[PDB]
């Protein structure tokens, strides 16, 4: 699933 | 926001930026001490930036206030993004004025076809990346439950709705998370998730704020 945090959810 | 327009400075006065040395999510001011955002936007030590337009330049109307408390929905699930809502308490009360103002909570749920305003400082491209300095805006309708579920089989809960355009080209995107979906002057949605951005048959998915009004009021009262 792709959440819309910046830069991405996974990139945290 | 992909396929949107430049809102205009301080035309969305409830829109806030959550900042950790850089903008990472939006939020909505609901009273002078509380912000609604997405649970997946949680991080310790957030600075809330109110009264912004250009998030990279000091223009004179900003208020920067630290978050003192963060309250994620007790039943949030990061795997499914069910219950994707968080409340942030400001360390001091914002000073409310024409450029910094609260948005009302819903009294009832919105219906399919209702036009809403979605805003944020997220990506303006669906392929590659281009991030704006100033706030962007998009008018988009709420989709039917059935269309939403067909777009995302097995992934839409009763705490979510779809809004946008199945032909592609107009949507929220990375960096818009946590920000507002306002319909008839009420905060009905929180930017949450989607497959890509502005892709055909893959609309934006939003937290259904109307399900949470009693929880929000109870949380503000007890914290
Ligand atoms: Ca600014």
């Amino acid at each position: 699933i792709s959440a819309r945090k910046y830069p991405s959810d996974w990139e945290e | 926001i992909v396929g949107g327009y430049t809102c205009g400075a301080n035309t969305v006065p409830y829109q806030v930026s959550l900042n950790s040395g850089y903008h990472f999510c939006g939020g909505s001011l609901i009273n002078s001490q509380w912000v609604v955002s997405a649970a997946h936007c949680y991080k310790s030590g957030i600075q809330v930036r109110l009264g912004e337009d250009n998030i990279n330049v000091v223009e004179g109307n900003e208020q920067f206030i630290s978050a003192s408390k963060s309250i994620v929905h007790p039943s949030y699930n990061s795997n499914t993004l069910n219950n994707d809502i968080m409340l942030i308490k400001l360390k001091s009360a914002a000073s409310l004025n024409s450029r910094v103002a609260s948005i009302s909570l819903p009294t009832s749920c919105a219906s399919a076809g209702t036009q809403c305003l979605i805003s944020g400082w997220g990506n303006t491209k669906s392929s590659g990346t281009s991030y704006p300095d100033v706030l962007k805006c998009l008018k988009a309708p709420i989709l039917s439950d059935s269309s939403c579920k067909s777009a995302y089989p097995g992934q839409i809960t009763s705490n979510m709705f779809c809004a946008g355009y199945l032909e592609g080209g107009k949507d929220s995107c990375q960096g818009d998370s946590g920000g507002p979906v306002v319909c008839s002057g009420k905060l009905q949605g929180i930017v949450s998730w989607g497959s890509g951005c502005a892709q055909k048959n893959k609309p934006g998915v939003y937290t259904k704020v109307c399900n949470y009004v009693s929880w929000i009021k109870q949380t503000i009262a007890s914290n």
